[PDB]
DNA sequence: GGATCTTATGCTCCAG
DNA sequence: CTGGAGCATAAGATCCT
């Protein structure tokens, strides 16, 4: 699959190996749509910023046609919250798991903890 | 059975030579040896005269090996010397002078064998099949290049966890239930398994079919105890027994306890009262029904998984570890005299024969009764005949004591049956004729002493020389044997050995006092020397007894050292000592790392010294710029030289011997030191090394390696021995307070009696379980003979009542089951009473007792 | 194969070849036909046309063919046909008849120290002499001919005259009897020789100078320098120069009793000394005591003029580096090591070796974090010293011990758990970077929650590092030809190694080796397939063999070993290694070898060279000589014998000379005498504060001893935590159990769900696998749940509550968690422990003190449990007065109060039935053996007496000490059994 | 004059 | 810092002729 592009990612050493094998380690062999996104949200992470709009990922298009490698299966995959509301990787916190996806935005769950941790704590 | 002399031994075919505690094995081998090398004797003599070069001498252990090279060398030397000169003193010498034809060409033999004599065929038996196959390669199948690798231990723990891997994942709840209940884990299976694996695998009684399986195993049990369920959840309902005065009419709630434990056939237990349905204890409390016998013989049958797991095991995890062994490219030493026995075994087997005869026509064996049958098999099947090839074997079976290492006596029995020649020796050197006379009445007290006759005890008369050989204590003189009966008629076993070793203590400390003050004398004929500490020496059977033993001796202030130490330095103060100096001079910036191994004991400081310490900072400062400098000379120079500088600038080596017992961790400081530089000779780096001693630290490995060695020769003191490593030895007075005891045995594990084969039982055999304890009987009277044959002067062991059973005063003590009690007894139950008067009987002025 | 010559061969390969077999078998055959091309080509030459030759032993059959079939296939390949062994020959016939100077030739050659050449290059020598001028310096110990006789047609010949350089002519004394009787034997050697030690040692010398003296055209002369009969070693090179003998041998009475004839010895000489030791550490250190000594002796002496030989050298150079690197400035004397294993850069060899053998690793966790270790590796992949601890935690904690990914678990016939494997680490490692523990599991896997900040790029770069090794392990497996091997040596150095300046060295040796060996093998055109086990232990073995003779004359002491052909004369030489069976390195054939069968004159074996180089060793010294071997090994105290060959001489020293004083005694008693001559071998100051945190009185009497270290001179025995096990814990022991035993027991405490809690661990990989871990899981359940029943019948639901009290003018702060209003409810699952009811008796005091009524109560296992009854606050603070007296007593002197051992001893003194103390000796006498017990520990439990605190204080326990720790004890530990119930 | 029955108490190696 | 063994018991203690 795409992993020949991810470690020429590697090897362009814009992005970090904590992203790639982050994004290894929440996608699995599964579709290359949450791989992908996977990816790009670790990446966000691996900077450090505790957000990310669905924006972003759908209007960059980094270094590849990601919507056009993305496509997979029958219907369209523009629709990135079912798309990955599919995925278990992402979900809304009401289970453990990695991503948070309730109002078009997608970081890491502890970031998303600590945000309404102290978002309930001033109100 | 004809008493040998080996100017007339026939040095031809086999034999076997019984040579007894202290008759001069070195000194036979040695004359015969010579003998061999000449070829004198005549008409009992080898046809041709021997090179050194065609001489196999083979010996059970390696510095047995080396004394035996040494003084057979010595023995070439002074023969020559006293052929040269045509005269000696030695009566051996000169008969054989007198035996010798020429004294030219005897002369440049006995010079040729002493210059090839280093070269001379001495090896131990692992050696030995190694060197053969190293020669004969094309014939054993074997590679060119193998090491000697001694840690089959966890290669053996690796194969235990792939089979408990591989064959005990998929099971489910009920079969793991009863597997673990029946055993932990793998740990548990190498500790049940270790000895049955260890050695050859043996001959299992009645093994289990190769198609049996664990889940038809439990559908088998299952069954079983479904289909008495059903008919007794049928049957029940009606009365027969007896209502007897024992026999309560209240007995319906065994009843009623047998109908509540119908509850389900997935459980494993059963009740108590299931087993009153045996017609026996109807006969305390009519079957009229086949339950009352189906109960009875369920009931007499054990079920479990054990004997499939057991043979399972051993049947894959040795040809695993076979394999991974010679893919590693390993080997073992019982592994290649497993490959010597399948070379044999083989078709090639006859030209290994043929190649070896030649090679060397002859072969001496040394301590036949240590020996294995895979050993003897070898020796049968090269040199069982064909003649101008000849086979002394050279044994004695009453000192054979190493049945759990791996011995056994009746491999000498089939031995002893497959050979014609039997001779014994009478000169008993190291004993006195007390102890000779004393030894004798002992061993013929009752006929068939070793409850076998086919190891009958000869009785042997001792050196003229040692006659004039009389013990003295405080005046008048002492018979040869002193036994003790204490302040008791039945007593726990205790009590027993504190009051054994408290009069031990007491007569050892008015000895040593009477030799200090010159009234006990070992004296022989006009010489007399006084006793000291090194003197007296204790034989003991176990090291927790033996430390029991040694807490009296250091109460009473007599000093206790213990000769069998098989602690490793590894585990005492110093080890850890090391890891905080090393972690601390890895990193002396840490105030507290470097605080916490600058206040220990190996500087010895004191609490207001590191008080005040805490405070100077300059002195501080100094002290860290001297572990910064000590860093800078580790990784500058090395291990050692930082130590060689930490103790000369502290001036420890001074202090450490002027306190005292400091002597003791100090030398073992220098040896820690010295087996840290060899592993950091290969542990390049410093952080591998201090990971390295954490590692040995944490894992107290018993190798010869890290065996601490004896204190100092200088300083004397009482000897706390094993009676193991006392074989071969001599001792002056000896002190046997715990061979009275004894152990029962309860593993089922037994040899034929007939056939001479190892059977391993899986089940409860009455004949397999008393066969077991009647050979480790037998065991205990080896020891006893070796015990009892190891003193020189005097030997006083002690008479006890000794009771296992609960019932203390019974009249009838359990003193039977022991070596002292059915030499003494004759295999009766006695009283204290009897033991009093079966010792007085044989009382006349060479064995005594005193409370 | 398949010749019906080669059965026994086909029988050694076809049980089972992974061309190992074929390999050493391909070595060895190699050596002897070398062997055989040098030495006795006449073989070679016969087995071209295809026969044998007679009087030779068996496996000639088998060694002949194949020699043939090897000329013939090498014909065929196209190399050229030409040798030694064929060329020698011509080569002598081509020069024999020729011009006088051919050109290219060498005007004229040198031979020196050389002793022992082929007899082929001999003769090739000998035709060679008639065109140039040739040099031989040859060192014979002797003068006169010592050499072996063949015919009597010979010993005519052997009148030959032997001129000095310039002056006149002379050779061996007495001419005609000397051949005529017995000496020169009518078939044996010479053995009226005299010197036993020339006739036992010099077997390649005798021999050597019985073939240099068979040539027709010789030019014989010599330059033979006298020695002066002064001191021991001069007067035993007289007697090997001058071929006699001195060794009395007692003919008669007369010859036995008389001891004069020999030459008396001076007794204080120091020319050749025997030494005994121990151990080799105690026998380097008396060298070099004894070196220093010589050293101060002699001013006319440089440590550059004496040498030292060892007969293994790996066995003694650690000790030699350590003593002499250890040894300080004002003794210090130069050392140079030579000859031992050439080792540069140990840990990157040791890296390379490891990572070829990847493909059938079980990738031992520890295993795969030593590779780590190496710096090289660890610029490379950027992780650095610092991130080593993080990582060492990390996968300790996470628990990983065996292989990389179920496909690697899966080829060795093993059950994929899914668990414990590297991938399974990374994915916990990365799950838990982004989640929280209280979450819970994701994909069966629990996060682990201590990685969350920025530090979590090493695991990245870790899994970086895993994900490349396991392409490699999958690349490595296959075996491919030599033609597929050449470039995977490169990609694996430049993709595993970072080339830097230290490491360009190793990295040329490794290139060139893999480069020459993959260059034999082009060159002999291989076309099958290898496996990579070969190439492995072929680089192990042209890597090890690689000796460094380099540093030999620098300025310090020599260190070598007695390196064969090799003999130069200094003033002190040395000895080591004398022992049994390790000098003269003994060393079987290869047992189908046909020279070990039919010897020759021109023979060279371990044995006869160690001798040869022992005999020239004892010429080479000039004025000190040094012997030395262990003798008695300390670990049993057994003998041990010297060699052979240090015996004979010793025993030639006891035969040649006396003593000065006793002359005449015996020989016997002069050779015991000289052989013994020869031969020898508290109170601290502390002031009470008034403000006392609770946790400080707390920490204080748990351990009173711990306390002392611990606070008052701030010492803690901070030992390093175990070692990372091997594998998957099936059985859960020690502390294991007790963090699983006690998050289990909350859990019922409150009665929630223990499902949850379970699949949680299950998640965790750190139950046994399958049902074992749920029927050992079964076993916590049915005993806490009972642990849980007595706990919850007696809870109500209670509250903290700050507690400020003031006794002894010093106040009390602190805290007291969740306490009820009958009183203390408290809980812990281990056993009835003194000190734990103390623990909470201290917290039962300020709960009194302070009002507060009610008793308080403590549950255990195994039906344990603490009760204690209220008191008035009266009496709460004066058995706490009392106890606050215990701290600054405990905390200037360290108290003599064992916790449990002294509530042991106490236990069956102390009576309730008269509630009081007990004096009756019967009872006392049940304390103490109560008391040892409780101290020293069982077969498997640990005592008290086993710990590193009260080990620093003492080591044995006195009467006097064991009252003293009784006394204090009692009086503080009067308390808890007065108020028991 | 028979029991069950639950406790205190006893007792658990050796050598490469 | 923390954690630690099973098994065969007979005396005594009550239940029942």
């Amino acid at each position: 699959k795409l992993q020949k592009q991810l470690l020429e990612a590697v090897e362009h050493k814009q992005l970090r190996p904590l992203d790639v094998q982050f994004a290894l380690t929440v996608a699995g062999d599964e579709h290359p749509a949450v791989t992908l996104a996977a990816a790009l949200l670790s990446h966000d992470a691996g900077e450090g910023h505790v957000c990310l709009p669905l924006s972003r990922l759908e209007n960059n298009e980094a270094s590849h046609p990601l919507l056009a490698t993305c496509v997979s299966e029958i219907g369209e995959l523009q629709n990135w919250e079912e798309c990955l509301l599919a995925s278990q990787a992402v979900s809304r916190g009401d289970e453990p798991t990695p991503m948070i996806l309730c109002g078009d935005r997608l970081y890491l769950n502890r970031m998303w903890c600590n945000e309404r941790t102290v978002a309930r704590f001033f109100n | 059975a004809e008493t040998l002399d080996p100017l007339r031994l026939p040095l031809q075919g086999e034999r076997l030579i019984e040579a007894s505690a202290g008759t001069g094995k070195t000194f036979t081998i040695a004359a015969l040896y010579l003998r061999l090398l000449l070829g004198l004797g005549g008409s009992a003599a080898f046809p041709r005269p021997l090179t050194v070069e065609e001489l196999l001498v083979v010996t059970f252990t390696e510095a047995a090996t080396a004394e035996l090279r040494g003084r057979i060398r010595s023995n070439i030397h002074e023969l020559r010397i006293a052929c040269l000169r045509e005269t000696t003193d030695n009566p051996l010498y000169e008969r054989l002078l007198e035996e010798i034809d020429d004294k030219a060409q005897a002369a440049q033999w006995l010079l040729l064998a002493e210059r090839q004599m280093d070269e001379a065929a001495v090896f131990t038996i692992h050696g030995f099949c190694q060197r053969m196959l190293n020669l004969n390669a094309f014939e054993s199948g074997m590679l060119f290049e193998q090491q000697l690798i001694e840690d089959e231990s966890l290669l053996r723990y690796q194969a235990c966890a792939d089979f408990w891997r591989r064959h005990c994942y998929p099971l489910p709840r009920e079969i793991a239930q009863v597997v673990f209940e029946t055993w932990k884990g793998p740990q548990a299976l190498l500790r049940d398994i270790n000895r049955y694996l260890q050695g050859e695998a043996p001959v299992i009684k009645a093994p289990p079919p190769d198609d049996e399986t664990l889940a038809s195993r439990h559908a088998q049990i299952v069954a079983r105890i479904d289909t008495v369920k059903q008919q007794w959840r049928d049957a029940v309902g009606e009365l027969d027994a007896l209502i007897e005065s024992s026999g309560i009419d209240r007995r319906k709630f065994n009843r009623s306890n047998q109908a509540k434990w119908i509850d389900k056939i997935s459980a494993w237990a059963e009740e108590e009262t299931n087993s009153y349905q045996l017609p026996e204890s109807l006969e305390k409390f009519t079957p009229r029904h086949p339950l009352f016998e189906a109960i009875d013989q369920l009931l007499a049958e054990p079920l479990s998984i054990r004997d499939l797991v057991i043979t399972r095991a051993l049947a894959e995890i040795r040809e695993t570890v076979a394999r991974e062994k010679r893919r590693r490219g390993e080997l073992g030493f019982d592994d290649m005299l497993s490959r010597l026995d399948s070379a044999l075994r083989s078709e090639s087997g006859e030209v290994l024969a043929a190649a070896i005869r030649t090679r060397f026509p002859v072969a001496m064996i040394d301590e036949f009764q240590d020996t294995d049958p895979q050993q003897y098999r070898i020796f049968r099947r090269i040199w069982h005949h064909q003649p101008e090839t000849a086979l002394l074997l050279i044994g004695d079976p009453k000192q054979a004591i190493y049945a759990f290492r791996g011995a056994d006596i009746f491999t000498y029995m089939k031995a002893r049956s497959e050979v014609h020649a039997h001779y014994t020796l009478d000169t008993n050197w190291r004993s006195a004729p007390g102890m000779v006379n004393s030894v004798n009445k002992l061993f013929s007290q009752t006929d068939d002493a070793f409850m076998f006759r086919e190891i009958p005890f000869i009785p042997v008369k001792s050196a003229g020389k040692n006659q004039a050989l009389r013990f003295v204590f405080k005046g008048e003189t002492q018979p040869a044997m002193k036994m003790w009966l204490m302040e008791g008629e039945s007593c726990g076993v205790g009590d027993y050995q504190s009051t054994m070793a408290q009069v031990c203590a007491a007569q050892i400390r008015d000895w040593l006092q009477a030799g200090q003050r010159g009234e006990a004398l070992l004296m022989n004929g006009d010489d007399a020397r006084p006793v000291r500490a090194s003197d007296i020496s204790v034989l003991v059977r176990s090291r927790q007894e033996a430390a029991q033993v040694r807490d009296a001796l250091t109460l009473l202030e007599i000093p206790s050292v213990y000769l069998s130490n098989r602690d490793s330095v590894f585990e005492t103060l110093e080890a850890q000592e090391m890891l905080w100096l090393l972690q601390a001079v890895m990193t002396p910036e840490r105030e507290n790392t470097l605080r916490s191994a600058l206040a220990t004991s190996m500087m010895g400081l004191n609490a207001l010294d590191i008080e005040t310490l805490n405070n100077d900072e300059h002195a501080w400062d100094v002290v860290v710029e001297e572990f910064d400098g000590y860093r800078q000379i580790w990784r500058k120079r090395g291990v050692m030289p930082m130590l060689r500088a930490l103790m000369s600038a502290r001036n420890i080596a001074e202090n450490l011997l002027a306190t005292a017992g400091g002597e003791r961790r100090l030398t073992d400081i220098l040896h820690i030191s010295e087996l840290l530089q060899e592993a950091g000779t290969q542990l390049e780096s410093e952080h591998a090394l201090v990971r390295w001693l954490s590692q040995h630290i944490l894992e107290p490995d018993s190798n010869a390696s890290s065996q601490q060695m004896r204190l100092e020769s200088d300083k004397h003191l009482v000897q706390i021995v094993t009676i193991h490593k006392s074989k071969g030895l001599e001792y002056p007075l000896v002190w046997l307070p715990f061979i009275t005891n004894f152990r029962v045995q309860e593993q089922a594990f037994y040899h034929d009696r007939h056939s001479f084969e190892a059977v391993l039982d899986l089940n409860a055999a009455p004949e397999s379980v008393d066969l077991a304890e009647a050979e480790r009987l037998a065991e205990d009277l080896r020891l006893l003979y070796v015990a009892l044959t190891r003193s020189v002067w005097h030997c006083s062991l002690g008479v006890a009542p000794l009771v296992r059973r609960r019932g203390d005063k019974k009249g009838d003590t359990d003193v039977h089951q022991s070596a002292l009690g059915r030499l003494l007894q004759k295999g009766e139950p006695q009283d204290a009473a009897g033991l009093r008067t079966c010792i007085e009987a044989l009382c006349d002025d060479d064995i005594a007792w005193q409370t | 194969l398949e010749r019906e010559d080669f059965t026994l061969l086909r029988h050694y390969l076809t049980d089972d070849s992974d061309k190992r077999k074929l390999f050493q078998l391909s070595s060895k055959a190699a050596d002897l036909f070398d062997q055989y091309l040098v030495y006795r080509p006449d073989w070679l030459a016969q087995w071209e046309t295809g026969h044998l030759v007679e009087g030779l032993g068996e496996a000639q059959a088998w060694q002949a063919p194949l020699w043939k079939a090897l000329v013939e296939y090498t014909h065929q390949l196209g190399q050229p046909r030409w040798h030694r062994a064929n060329l020698y020959q011509r080569f002598i016939e081509t020069l024999e008849s020729a011009t006088t100077c051919p050109p290219g030739l060498p005007s004229r050659v040198f031979i020196c120290g050389i002793s022992a050449l082929p007899p082929v290059y001999l003769q090739a020598l000998q035709a060679l002499g008639k065109h140039i001028e040739i040099h031989l310096l040859f060192t014979n110990p002797c003068r006169y001919y010592w050499g072996d006789i063949k015919d009597p047609a010979y010993l005519a010949k052997l009148l030959t005259r032997q001129r000095r350089h310039s002056f006149e002519d002379r050779e061996l004394p007495l001419f005609r009897d000397s051949e005529n009787a017995g000496q020169l034997f009518n078939s044996d050697g010479e053995q009226d020789v005299g010197n036993p030690l020339l006739a036992s040692w010099g077997k390649l010398g005798r021999d050597y100078i019985y073939l240099l003296s068979d040539l027709e055209s010789s030019q014989e002369l010599d330059a033979f320098v006298d020695v002066t009969p002064d001191n021991l070693l001069h007067n035993i090179q007289s007697d090997i120069l001058e071929l006699e003998n001195r060794a009395v041998a007692g003919v008669n009475i007369e010859e036995f009793s008389r001891s004069d004839n020999k030459r008396p010895l001076d007794p204080l000489d120091s020319s050749i000394t025997f030494h005994v030791c121990h151990s080799p550490q105690r026998e380097v250190e008396v060298l070099h005591d004894r070196l220093l000594a010589m050293l101060e002796e002699d001013p006319t002496l440089t440590p550059r003029d004496i040498i030292v030989m060892v007969a293994d050298i790996d066995s003694y150079s650690p000790f030699i580096q350590a003593v002499f690197g250890s040894a300080p400035a004002d003794r210090y004397l130069p050392y140079a090591i030579s000859d031992r294993r050439a080792r540069q850069s140990h840990p990157v060899l040791e890296a390379f070796i490891s990572l070829l053998s990847l493909p059938d690793s079980r990738f031992v966790s520890e295993d795969v974090l030593a590779l780590l270790d190496v710096p090289v590796l660890a610029a490379r992949f950027d992780i650095t010293e610092e991130g080593l601890r993080y990582l060492r935690q990390w996968v300790n904690e996470s628990g990983i011990r065996w292989g990389i990914d179920d496909d690697n678990v899966r080829e060795l016939e093993l059950p994929a758990t899914g668990q414990h494997t590297w991938r399974f680490g990374l994915t916990r490692m990365l799950l838990g970077y982004a989640m929280e523990s209280a979450q819970g599991e994701w994909q069966s896997v629990l996060p682990y929650d201590e990685s969350s900040g920025l530090i979590a790029e090493l695991v990245g770069h870790l899994a970086s590092l895993l994900m490349q090794l396991n392409i490699w392990r999958r690349g490595l497996a296959q075996e491919r030809p030599l033609e597929e091997w050449l470039p995977v040596c490169r990609d694996m150095l430049n993709a595993f190694f970072l080339p830097d300046a230290e490491t360009e060295a190793a990295m040329t040796l490794i290139e060139q080796q893999w480069q020459a060996i993959i260059a034999e093998g082009l060159g002999a055109q291989y076309g099958d397939a290898v496996p990579l086990s070969l190439l492995r232990d072929e680089l192990a073995q042209r890597l090890d063999q690689e000796r460094i003779s380099q540093r030999f004359l620098a300025g310090p002491v020599n260190i070598c070993t007695l390196m064969p052909m090799r003999s130069i004369p200094f003033k002190v030489v040395c000895l080591l290694g004398m022992n049994d069976g390790v000098y003269p390195r003994q060393l079987a054939p290869l047992g189908f070898d046909l020279m070990s069968q039919k010897p020759k004159r021109g023979d060279r074996s371990r044995r006869d060279d160690d001798r040869y180089l022992f005999l020239e060793a004892l010429i080479s010294a000039q004025q000190k000589l040094y012997i030395s071997y262990i003798g008695r090994s300390i670990q049993d105290n057994s003998e041990r014998f010297p060699s052979v060959l240090v015996q004979e001489l010793i025993d030639y020293i006891g035969q040649s000379h006396y003593l000065p004083g006793d002359e005449a005694l015996n020989c016997d008693e002069s050779e015991a005498r000289v052989k013994a001559h020869l031969t020898c071998l508290q109170p601290l100051p502390f002031t009470l504060p008034e403000t006392v945190p609770l946790e400080t009185l707390q920490r204080f009497w748990a351990h009173p001893v711990r306390a002392f270290f611990q606070m008052r001179l701030q010492v803690n025995f901070r030992t390093e935590d175990s070692e990372i096990p091997d594998t998957e814990p099936f059985i859960l022991e020690g502390l294991s159990r007790y963090q699983i035993n006690q998050q289990l027991l909350n859990a019922l405490v409150e009665q929630d769900d223990a499902e949850r809690l379970f699949r949680r661990f299950r998640a965790a990989g750190d139950l046994p696998y399958g049902a074992f871990g749920e029927i050992f899981w079964e076993t916590q359940c049915q005993e806490m749940q009972q642990l849980a029943d007595r706990v919850i019948a007696c809870r109500q639901p209670g509250q903290s509550m700050e507690i400020d009290l003031a006794c002894n003018g010093v106040q009390i702060t602190g805290w007291l968690p969740q306490v009820q209003p009958d009183g203390l409810l408290r809980w812990r699952p281990s056993l009835l422990s003194v000190a734990q009811g103390m623990q909470l008796w201290l917290e039962h005091l300020v709960y009194c003190a302070s009002g507060g009524n009610g008793e308080s109560r403590l549950f255990l296992r195994k039906d344990g449990e603490w009760r204690f009854p209220p008191l008035a606050a009266e009496q709460a603070l004066h058995y706490l007065s009392q106890l606050i007296e215990g701290y600054r007593e405990g905390m200037s002197a360290p108290l003599l109060v064992l916790p449990e051992s002294g509530g042991a001893w106490l236990k069956t003194c102390y009576d309730a039935q008269n509630d009081a103390m007990l004096d009756d000796d019967s009872t006392l006498q049940k304390a103490r053996t109560k008391f040892l017990q409780a101290y020293e520990g069982n077969m498997m439990v640990r005592g008290e007496g086993d710990d590193i605190w009260y080990q620093r204080l003492w080591r044995q326990l006195t009467p006097e000490t064991m009252e003293a720790i009784v006394e204090q004890s009692q009086r503080f530990l009067l308390p808890l059994f007065r108020f028991n119930q």
